[PDB]
C-alpha cells in the first residue's frame, strides 16, 4: 500500500517535530542541572586531588579534606533525590488524595473503593492521568452542583480507565478543558468519551502493559 | 562473636568499597559477594550468615524479591537504596526486611545499623519514610 | 474575518498543550539516567571518600588509589551531565549580555527564537566574542537607554546587528573596534559601522 508508505511519512515528520521539543528540553535541563551541581563536582575533584596530593605530606590536611569530599558528595545527592523526584511529576495516588479534600470541601459526598488499582503504569502515562483526574474533578466542584461524585481507577485488561461521575446537571452546550483532556489522552492513544444525562459521567482510559 | 556479612549489590565499584568498609570493623566479617538477588538466595540458605546487605535493583531477582524469599530463615536483612521509590517501603516492611538504609550514609551509620539489627532492632532511614 | 485569529490561536494551544507532554516525557527519561548514572556514582564517591579517609594512616597507597577513582568518577559525571545534550554557545553569550546590560539600565531588545542553531563552532566562538565586544562598548562608552540585538541568517552568512540609541564618542590597534574586524576579516566575515543615530555594529560570518 501507498497508504504505508505515507503512514511513514507522518511518522517521519511527527519525529522531526518531537526531536525539537526534546532538544530544547535536554537544552534546559543540561544548563540548570551545571548550573547547581557544576561546581560542586568540580569541587569534588580537586577537594580529591589535593587530598591524594597531601596524603603522605600533611595526613591531617588530607583527612580534613576527605570531610569535605564527603559532605559536598553527600549533599549534591541529596539535591539530585530531589530534582530526579520533580522531574516524575504528579503520582495518581497523590491526585486521588487532592480530589478527596477539594470534593470534602466543597461538600460533595466522595464515593471510592480500591479495587484493580494498576499494578504498573509508565511514568509518563500516570502524569497525564492525574491531569485529567484534576480536571474532571475541577469541573465537578466549579459546575456540577452534585451532591456525591463517584470515581472508579482500574486496570481492565491493556488499559488503565478512570470514570468519574457526578449527579448534579450538565451545563455545556451540545457540544478549554474538556478537549484539554481529550487531547492529552488521545496523545497517549487513549480515549475520553462522555455521558451528560443522568448528571456527566467520563470515562477516560490510557494504555497499559 | 564475630558478625558475619554477605553483601548483594550488581555494581563491582560499590560492591568492592562496601565490603572494604565493613572488613575494617573488628566485630564483622564480609563472608561472601553477590551481584543478583539468586546470590543472595543461594548463599544465604547454603551457608547462613547473620546478615544479608541487600541492593533492591540488581538482575534477574532483585533484592525486595530476594528478602522475600528469605524471609523465615533466620537471617537478618538490610536493604541499601540511593533513591526513595514509592511502595518501596512498604513492600520491604511485608518482606520482613530489619534494616532499609540509605547507600551514602556514611559507613559509621551501617556498621550502627548492622549491630543494632543483631540486637533485634528494626532500622529505618527517616528519609525513606514515604512521609518525609 | 478574525475568526481566522480565533481558530489560530485555538490551533496553537493544541500544539503547546501537546508540545508540554514532550517535555514531560523526555524530562521523564532524563530523570531515570541521572537515578541511574549519577546518583549511583554520587553514591560511590561518599563510599570511597569514607574509605580513603580510614586507610590514610593504615594503607596510604590505597587511600591514593580511592582518591583518583574518586576523581575520575566525579570528572566523568560532570561530563555525563554537559554529554546529556551535545552544540551552542552563542546562547551563553546571549544570557550574559542581558545580565550586563539590565546591570547597567539598559533595555535589551532581543527575540531568542531568531537565534541561528547551524554555524560552525568555531564560527559560533567568533561571533560570541565580537557579540560581547559590541555590548562592553555599549555599557562603557554609548550612555544609551536602548540596545538591540538581531541575528539573522541570510542566504551564506550569519549576520549580527547590535544597535544602541547613545552617542558615538570615537574619532586603533590592540582595541575592539579594529580587533573584531580583523579577527572576522581573518574568517572571511566582515565588521561595520554606523554611527549617525547612536552606534550600530554589523558583523558578518560565513555560514
Ligand atoms: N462536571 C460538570 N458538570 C456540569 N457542567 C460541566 C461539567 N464539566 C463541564 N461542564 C460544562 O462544560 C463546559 C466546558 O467545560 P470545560 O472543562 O472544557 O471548561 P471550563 O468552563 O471549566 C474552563 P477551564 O476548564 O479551562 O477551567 C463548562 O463551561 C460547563 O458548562
Ligand atoms: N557603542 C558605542 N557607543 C559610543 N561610543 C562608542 C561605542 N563603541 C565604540 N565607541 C567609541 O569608539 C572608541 C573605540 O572603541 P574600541 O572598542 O576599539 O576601544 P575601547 O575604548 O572599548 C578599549 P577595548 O575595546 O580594548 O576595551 C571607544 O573608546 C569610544 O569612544
Ligand atoms: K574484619
Ligand atoms: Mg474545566
Ligand atoms: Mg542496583
Ligand atoms: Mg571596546
Amino acid at each position: 500500500k501507498e497508504r504505508e508508505r505515507l503512514e511513514e511519512k507522518l511518522e517521519d515528520a511527527n519525529e522531526r517535530i518531537a526531536e525539537l521539543v526534546k532538544l530544547e528540553e535536554r537544552q534546559r535541563i543540561a544548563r540548570d542541572l551545571e548550573d547547581t551541581l557544576g561546581q560542586k563536582l568540580s569541587l569534588i575533584g580537586l577537594k580529591s586531588d589535593l587530598a591524594r596530593k597531601l596524603i603522605y605530606k600533611d595526613p591531617e590536611q588530607a583527612a580534613r579534606e576527605l570531610k569535605s569530599v564527603q559532605q559536598t558528595a553527600r549533599t549534591s545527592l541529596n539535591e539530585v533525590r530531589k530534582i530526579v523526584s520533580s522531574m516524575k511529576g504528579i503520582r495518581l495516588k497523590d491526585e486521588l488524595i487532592n480530589i478527596k479534600q477539594i470534593l470534602e470541601a466543597a461538600d460533595i459526598m466522595f464515593i471510592y473503593e480500591e479495587e484493580k488499582w494498576p499494578e504498573n503504569i509508565s511514568l509518563l502515562n500516570e502524569n497525564i492521568l492525574s491531569m485529567c483526574l484534576k480536571e474532571a474533578v475541577t469541573n465537578v466542584v466549579k459546575h456540577s452542583q452534585a451532591k456525591t461524585c463517584r470515581v472508579d481507577i482500574q486496570q481492565l485488561w491493556k488499559e488503565v480507565v478512570i470514570t468519574v461521575s457526578d449527579d448534579g446537571t450538565f451545563k455545556g452546550e451540545e457540544n478549554h478543558g474538556l478537549l484539554g483532556m481529550r487531547e492529552r489522552l488521545e496523545f497517549a492513544n487513549g480515549s475520553l468519551h462522555i455521558d451528560t444525562e443522568n448528571g456527566t459521567k467520563l470515562t477516560m482510559a490510557i494504555p497499559n502493559n | 562473636s564475630m558478625i558475619s556479612i554477605f553483601i548483594a549489590e550488581d555494581q563491582q565499584m560499590l560492591l568492592g568499597a562496601l565490603g572494604s568498609l565493613l572488613n575494617l570493623e573488628d566485630d564483622m566479617e564480609v563472608v561472601g559477594k553477590g551481584t543478583t538477588g539468586q546470590d543472595a538466595v543461594d548463599f544465604v540458605k547454603k551457608r547462613q550468615p547473620d546478615v544479608c546487605i541487600m541492593d533492591i535493583e540488581m538482575p534477574g531477582k532483585t533484592g525486595l524479591e530476594a528478602a522475600e524469599e528469605l524471609k523465615d530463615t533466620g537471617c537478618k536483612i538490610i536493604i541499601l537504596t540511593t533513591f526513595a521509590r514509592p511502595g518501596y517501603f512498604q513492600r520491604a516492611i511485608k518482606a520482613g526486611v530489619k534494616g532499609y538504609l540509605l547507600k551514602d550514609s556514611p559507613s559509621e551509620e551501617l556498621a550502627n545499623a548492622i549491630r543494632s539489627v543483631m540486637n533485634g532492632k528494626r532500622i529505618y532511614a527517616p528519609e525513606l519514610m514515604e512521609d518525609l
